[PDB]
């Protein structure tokens, strides 16, 4: 036939030039990270992407280190219940946690959500880069404040500070044993599940810093590097 | 005042619920208690159409039972010709968080949506021959889930804000919105004759709308957690609902009450979709586990395994002719089955 | 007062879906039993079709 | 329907004792993790307590640690919670709570605005 | 050139040879297997791999000719050709094999050293082309005993075949170059990748104790084992060289080292033996997927 043969070579002509075309966006695409960010109103979240000088509801971010462009998400344009919309985060690289550890009455929703996060069947292989924010809040509250975290943790008059903590330069030991007891709590039932294919990734931080971007490109590396090993038949 | 509005309430439940227990005569399997087992059925993958980058979240046919339309979360848009696996359009699109998709039965329009809470409009057929951006519909205070075209000027939404909306194309306004659902809606289907249609929410819920007026007609319960897939039977008159408590059921809309249920002790994962067959003996439901059950309808016994998906299956479709069966999962591969 | 609205509203649902028709079980299923077995000749998933019409084949 | 239904409460004084009893219609009672919560004027929803399936694993909050004690009964598709030294801090409405989905170890939506599976509530009174 | 005498000769390189034949042929079968299956899933290591499984079969295929000529009972096996062709594969076939292992070395530092760098030399196309300049360089710069004499009926009672004992200088000079540029460069590389790899798993902050000390102890032996296969027989080599490159009319050195030359140019064929298991077999995974294949036969 004739006008058969020539709609024929037309559809193969477009269809090798839209496969071109994929080729090149496959290729931009595998070499980028994406960032999930949760937290909480108190948190301050927003603060530290505004504290990254490069800052419908979705904010994206786009940062870049060492030629490694980074892409972030925060997700505040829905309603309180997230137990649908989370499922579509399950390839991200990794999930930023963002922790206030200056007050104690919300302290145990976070302790929840950040178990409610660790046991889930899609995001059981996705790790955790944890920040406890406002430290600077917590010394104050703890140096001279009427507050106790006795009477929000009964489990507090009988700990006592590691051995392998790091104290600052100057610094109270009281305020110390506390910040690496809030640690502790929130690492407790991060050890107690899985099989060694996610982790959880600490940090202390304040509101006014500069070294998060690295520490989240560190973190990334580690990341890959375990992936890689696993894959590279290294293990 | 509260008090007398709660006695009431619970006196015309006590009566609702003794009209539909006078109502309920029989079985569905006691008048299915004669009729042949479908038999087994055994389907082999024919096309494998690879191309996309991420997962596949949604899929929808072409009214010729030969032009398709594919969703990935990578932030593409690919139109596939079935017969010879050759691509046609690809439309990038703003948001890669896309949730649903669809083709209007005249084969000129496409629209998409996701997080970004916005029903985009494409072209196909334009005179300087590229796909472009016609209309974009916003309202909505929350994350769509599906969007299905009536004609080639009105589509229906529905929102993860717990309300519904029927749109008019050329002015970009809503005519009307559904609201009484207390959880996000997660999916609707239009009847054949485009005048009712029912949607599923996560108050473990379904609820009959008629287009025109705007109101609610008929709620049905049953279930025991979230329904997350839901489509109407050929002839209008039932609906079959799969839910996140690893089970389906089918409703009819003139007994108002529950039908039949498809379980089993094995079992113990959600359904993602639900799609039927042109005759409507066959039940095709997707599952976390990474396959594909078929179920006999009117039997409630399980007669076919689709299997060869690595990942989860999140998509189903089938032919306006019956001719093939297109599933997609999140490995990033579309199958089509015969 | 406004919950009082909600809850007003909400019996007046309730009374508006407690006068529907309706009719009995079996009438639905012998319906739907015998849609499901008047087309049962035209559908290629149930029937195999020949494989001279099939266009995947 | 789903259904879950509080009963007990009371008026009490200080340094007292109470026994809320939760029932529950509509669904397998032992393929789901269980919670409590409760809400005080002028304040949110607040969690209290959570018990497993099987009722071995039990969670509490610090400030209730000493005092209250949860319970489950499968055969009677109950749930109980048992209160001592009543300080003047608990009167609230009491919530039980269901986890959306069976055969899973985490809740997500518990404390929400509007959550399905919640139910009415009893009142407590110090 | 003089009587050289042995009575190992005909003791130890046959029976060997039957051992490494007989446990060597179906390992590799399954190495080439799993190297498929790696590629199948757009892992280029597989890609390398699968090239180092062909080589060693065609050592087996040249080898029960050899055990021949080590028995001296030919069964019209004898001729100029095939020995021109089947010493060339018998003395080329060790260096292809430490090239891809250098290869292998390589790609695995890349991926862990630095996990999000140079996006392009990790693609299935990148790696085709290097194994096909590696085959090319290889057979051309090997080549060159091809256009000369082989086969030397000598005096006493022999026939030997690709070797003479007054050798000429191209010999000298051909295995100087084999033993400076197709054993011990392509060695250091594999240590160094090594090397490198274990440093950075020192520092991988996600790992226990018990998985970072299965990695040393499979790399030390990963790098020990081919020392151990190849050493002795390159020593002998070099000794040999430098003689003839010293005093040359000497004959006793041979007199006393033909004894061995052999049983050293015979254990030198073991790594045909180790790369398929130590590559693949003894990992979880790629064990798991064989007992998977045999339980699916």
């Amino acid at each position: 036939t004739e006008d058969q043969r020539n709609e024929e070579k037309a559809q193969r002509e477009a269809n090798k030039k839209i496969e071109k075309q994929l080729q090149k966006d496959k290729q931009v695409y595998r070499a980028t990270h994406r960032l999930l960010l949760l937290g909480a109103d108190n948190s301050g979240k927003s603060t530290i992407v505004k504290q990254m000088r490069i800052l419908s509801g979705i904010f994206e971010t786009k940062f870049q280190v060492d030629k490694v462009n980074f892409h972030m998400f925060d997700v505040g344009g829905q309603r309180d219940e997230r137990r649908k919309w989370i499922q579509c985060f399950n390839d991200v690289t990794a999930i930023i946690f963002v922790v206030d550890s200056s007050d104690y009455n919300r302290l145990q929703e976070a302790l929840n959500l950040f178990k409610s996060i660790w046991n889930n069947r899609w995001l059981r292989t996705i790790s955790v880069i944890l920040f406890l924010n406002k430290q600077d809040l917590l010394a104050e509250k703890v140096l001279a404040g009427k507050s106790k975290i006795e009477d929000y943790f009964p489990e507090f008059a009988r700990y006592t500070t590691p051995e392998d903590a790091t104290p600052e330069p100057g610094e109270d030991p009281r305020v110390t044993r506390a910040k690496y007891f809030i640690r502790d709590e929130f690492l407790r039932i991060s050890t107690a599940s899985g099989d060694g294919r996610h982790y959880c990734y600490p940090h202390f931080t304040c509101a006014v810093d500069t070294e998060n971007a690295r520490r989240i490109f560190n973190d990334c590396k580690d990341i890959i590097l375990q992936m890689n090993l696993r894959e590279y038949n290294l293990v | 005042e509260l008090d007398q509005l709660r006695q009431e309430a619970e006196q015309l439940k006590n009566q609702i619920r003794d009209a539909r227990k006078a109502c309920a005569d029989a079985t569905l399997s006691q008048i299915t208690n004669n009729i042949d087992p479908v038999g087994r059925i055994q389907m082999r993958t024919r096309r494998t159409l690879r191309g996309h980058l991420a997962k596949i979240y949604a899929m929808h046919w072409g009214t010729d039972s030969r032009l398709l339309v594919s969703a990935s979360q990578d932030g593409k848009l690919i139109i596939w010709d079935s017969y010879t696996t050759n691509k046609v359009h690809a439309i990038p699109l703003r948001s890669s968080w896309v949730m649903t998709c669809a083709y209007a039965p005249s084969g000129n329009y496409v629209a998409c949506g996701g997080l970004d809470n916005i029903c985009s409009i494409y072209n196909l057929k334009t005179r300087e021959g590229n796909v472009r951006v016609s209309r974009e519909l916003a309202g909505h205070t929350g994350y769509l889930s599906c969007c299905r075209f009536l004609d080639d000027n009105q589509i229906v939404t529905s929102s993860g804000d717990t309300t519904c909306a029927l749109w008019d194309i050329e002015t970009g306004q809503q005519t009307t919105t559904f609201t009484g659902h207390t959880g996000d809606v997660m999916s609707l289907s239009l009847a054949p004759d485009t005048r009712l249609f029912v949607s599923g929410a996560c108050d473990a819920s379904a609820k009959l709308w008629d287009v025109r007026e705007g109101m609610c007609r008929q709620t049905f319960t049953g279930h025991e957690s979230d329904i997350n897939a839901i489509c109407f039977f050929p002839n209008g008159n039932a609906f079959a609902t799969g839910s996140d408590d690893a089970t389906c059921r089918l409703f009819d809309l003139r007994a108002d009450q529950e039908l039949m249920t498809y379980s089993h002790d094995n079992i113990i994962c959600g359904i993602t979709s639900v799609s039927f067959s042109k005759s409507g003996r066959l039940l095709l439901a997707g599952y976390d586990d990474f396959n594909c059950n078929v179920w006999d309808a009117l039997k409630a016994d399980r007669a076919g395994v689709l299997a060869g998906h690595d990942n989860r299956v999140s998509c189903l479709g089938v032919t306006d002719d019956g001719m093939a069966v297109a599933t997609g999962s999140w490995d990033s591969f579309l199958k089509i089955w015969n | 007062t406004a919950s009082i609205a909600q809850a007003r509203k909400l019996v007046e649902q309730l009374k508006m879906e407690a006068n529907i028709d309706r009719i009995k079980v079996s009438k639905a299923a012998a319906d739907l039993m015998a849609y499901c077995e008047a087309h049962a000749k035209e559908d290629p998933l149930l029937t195999p079709v020949p494989a001279s019409e099939n266009p995947f084949r | 329907q789903v259904q879950l239904q509080e009963s007990g409460g009371g008026l009490v004084q200080p340094g007292g004792s109470l026994r809320l009893s939760c029932a529950a219609s509509g669904f397998t009672f032992s393929n789901y993790k269980m919670n409590w919560v409760r809400q005080a004027p002028g304040k949110g929803l607040e969690w209290v307590s959570d018990i497993s399936q099987s009722g071995a694993s039990i969670s509490y909050t610090g400030s209730v640690k000493g005092r209250f004690t949860i319970s489950r009964d499968n055969a009677k598709n109950t749930l109980y919670l048992q209160m001592n030294s009543l300080k003047p801090e608990d009167t609230a409405v009491y919530y039980c709570a269901r986890c959306p989905a069976p055969f899973t170890r985490d809740c997500f939506d518990v404390t929400s605005t509007t959550y399905a599976y919640r139910g009415q509530g009893t009142q407590v009174t110090v | 050139g003089c009587h050289v005498d042995s009575r190992v000769d005909h003791l130890f390189p046959p029976s060997l040879y039957i051992f490494v034949i007989g446990v060597g042929l179906p390992t590799n079968c399954l190495a080439l297997w799993a190297a498929y299956r790696q590629v199948q899933q757009r892992n280029e290591l597989g890609v390398y791999l699968m090239n180092l499984s062909i080589a060693d079969l065609l050592y087996i295929c040249t080898l029960p000719l050899w055990v021949d000529y080590f028995l001296h009972h030919d069964n019209w096996i004898h001729g100029p050709g095939s020995c021109k062709l089947f010493g060339f594969i018998f003395y080329t076939n060790i260096y292809i094999s430490i090239a891809f292992l250098c290869c292998i070395s390589v790609d695995r530092y890349l991926a862990v050293a630095h996990p999000l760098r140079f996006a392009r030399l990790r693609r299935v196309k990148t790696a085709v082309a290097v194994s096909s300049v590696v085959w090319a360089t290889e057979l051309g710069a090997n080549s060159a005993p091809l256009f000369h004499d082989e086969l030397f009926r000598d005096r006493y009672n022999h026939t030997f075949c690709f070797e003479k004992f007054p050798m000429e200088g191209w010999v000298a000079w051909m295995n100087l170059y084999r033993v400076f540029v197709g054993f011990l460069f392509p060695w250091a590389l594999m240590l160094l990748s090594y090397r490198g790899i274990l440093r950075a798993v020192r520092g991988s902050v996600s790992t226990e104790r018990q998985e970072k000390a299965k990695i040393k102890r499979l790399a030390l032996s990963l790098i020990a084992i081919v020392l151990v296969c190849f050493a002795p027989y390159h020593v002998l080599l070099l000794s040999r060289s430098a003689i003839y490159l010293g005093r040359p009319w000497d004959c006793g050195f041979e007199e006393r080292v033909f004894s061995a030359y052999h049983s050293s140019l015979a254990f030198t064929s073991l790594n045909c033996v180790a790369d398929p298991i130590l590559y693949c077999l003894v990992n979880e995974g790629a064990r798991s997927d064989v007992a998977k294949a045999l339980h699916n036969l």
